[PDB]
């Protein structure tokens, strides 16, 4: 079996040039066709373009000016380049060897037949997230909540990078605290919401306040959080 | 989307009519998997894939490409698409279809889902979020869609991938960045959670 993996140098800037590379294992990238898509929360999955030795090279017509697909030979990689990358060019990116026959209709001498590509062996797919994010604290917002229970929590939102903290009244309430994974933006900063569950009749009662901390940019921040 | 019991057969279209003599590829991509082919040259099937799943042929003129899968299983849950080449259709460049088949008779856990408008806070910054917390579902695969008011929204949504809980249920949370002025607009948003062929609905007003 051949194992494809695709990965980036790092982390792309706006107007930066988008380098990816397919790792290719158990095969030789000259016995065979390769292909890049790429998955943008825009749009659906589209074919970027496909490269081979012989030079039987074609690009996607809404990336042709951009893109640039190649073979190292020695390292046994397929490369792509796309210049002036923008948050549009965000999204997951797939690395396949790409395979092709003849549908044949007519008479061959006839121009009555055309070649197909198909693609058998596709990578996992390697996230892209174009920014220029870096260093930066966290904005803090509350997120208000009869009878049952109530759902009270705190938005972190906008920071860089991983990780943050959070804790309730300073650890004293960590009963039904619910701390969601932060989502990665298009923006390339981070967010996450913090919610603690508890009793609609304790709103009265109990005074709530999360702790929020971010060492990267020493921010430390108490929100209060009330209906 | 469709939903099957298992046993019972799975019947995908996928693009548009034919116009010319048509290859047909049809690949499977299952959540935060390696997508795979399935179908190529119309009926053809590569290695390994069982002859439960069939393609649809490139006759008569006008047909739209089926893929079939009889006698469906779990491992057949997953999103479908095609690539279709017509000879007298200009090379497709983006794979068409993205049915989802949502497989019946699995063992599972409906999500509980709280959404939370935007803080009177972030609006005075001049900025507004939405946010839907998901939690307590399995397996670790759930679809959110949203909704400003009964239109769907595609752009401001980003959402994570499911995460595993001490409990060994799963979480996720999407977001739906917004102008204060669209948020206050439209009469109401909507997060809405699909998972295993049912979907649990959260609305909040401005
Ligand atoms: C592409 O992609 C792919 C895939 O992906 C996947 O899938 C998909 C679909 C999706 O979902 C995603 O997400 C995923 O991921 C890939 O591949 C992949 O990869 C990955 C990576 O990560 C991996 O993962 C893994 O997984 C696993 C599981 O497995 C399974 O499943 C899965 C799914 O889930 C799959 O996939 C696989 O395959 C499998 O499957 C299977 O298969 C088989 C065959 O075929 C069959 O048969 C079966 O059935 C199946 N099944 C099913 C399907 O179901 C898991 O498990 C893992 O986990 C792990 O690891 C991690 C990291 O990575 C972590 O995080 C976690 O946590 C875990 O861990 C662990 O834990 C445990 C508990 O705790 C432990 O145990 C413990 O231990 C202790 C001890 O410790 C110690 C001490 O001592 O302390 C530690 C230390 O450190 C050490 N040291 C040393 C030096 O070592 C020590 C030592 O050892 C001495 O001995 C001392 O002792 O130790 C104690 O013992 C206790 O008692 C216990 O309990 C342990 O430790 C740990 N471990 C570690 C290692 O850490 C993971 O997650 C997977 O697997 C894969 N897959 C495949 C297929 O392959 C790839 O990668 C891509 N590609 C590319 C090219 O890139």
């Amino acid at each position: 079996q051949m194992q494809l993996q695709e990965s980036g140098p790092g982390l792309v800037k706006p107007s930066e040039t988008l380098s990816l590379t397919c790792s290719v294992s158990g095969a030789s990238i000259s016995d065979s066709y390769w292909s890049w898509i790429r998955r943008s929360p825009g749009k659906g999955l589209e074919w970027i373009g496909y490269v081979h030795k012989s030079g039987d090279t074609n690009y996607s017509p809404s990336l042709k000016s951009r893109v640039n697909l190649s073979l190292d030979t020695s390292k046994n990689q397929v490369s792509l380049s796309l210049v002036a990358a923008t948050a549009a060019d965000s999204g997951k990116y797939y690395c396949a060897r790409t395979l092709h026959g003849r549908r044949i209709y007519g008479i061959v001498a006839f121009n009555e037949w055309f070649t197909y590509f198909y693609m058998d062996v596709w990578g996992n797919g390697t996230q892209v997230t174009v920014s220029s994010a870096s260093t930066k604290g966290p904005s803090v917002f509350p997120l208000a909540p009869s009878g049952g229970t109530a759902a009270l929590g705190c938005l972190v939102k906008d920071y860089f990078p991983e990780p943050v903290t959070v804790s309730w009244n300073s650890g004293a309430l960590t009963s039904g605290v619910h701390t969601f994974p932060a989502v990665l933006q298009s923006s390339g900063l981070y967010s996450l919401s913090s919610v603690v569950t508890v009793p609609s009749s304790s709103l009265g009662t109990q005074t709530y306040i999360c702790n929020v901390n971010h060492k990267p940019s020493n921010t430390k921040v108490d929100k209060r959080v009330e209906p | 989307d469709i939903s099957v019991a298992p046993g019972e057969t799975a019947r995908i279209s996928c693009g548009e009519k034919s116009l010319g003599s048509r290859a047909v590829q049809w690949y499977q991509h299952r959540a935060g998997q390696a997508p795979s082919l399935i179908i190529y040259n119309n009926q053809d099937r590569p290695s390994g894939i069982p002859e439960r799943f069939s393609g649809s042929p490139d006759s008569p003129f006008g047909t739209t490409a089926t893929l079939t899968i009889t006698s469906v299983e779990a491992g057949d849950e997953a999103d479908y698409y095609c690539h279709i080449w017509d000879s007298r259709v200009p090379t497709k460049w983006v794979f068409g279809g993205g049915t989802t088949l949502t497989v019946l008779g699995q063992p599972k856990a409906a999500p509980s889902v709280t959404l939370f408008p935007p803080s009177s806070e972030e609006l005075q910054a001049n900025k507004a979020t939405l946010v839907c917390l998901i939690s307590d579902f399995y397996p670790g695969a759930v679809t959110v869609a949203w909704k400003a008011d009964s239109s769907p929204v595609k752009a401001g949504v980003e959402t994570t991938t499911p995460s595993k809980q001490s409990n060994n249920k799963y979480a996720a949370s999407s977001y739906l960045s917004l102008t204060p002025e669209q948020w206050k607009s439209h009469r109401s948003y909507s997060c809405q959670v699909t998972h295993e062929g049912s979907t649990v609905e959260k609305t909040v007003a401005p």
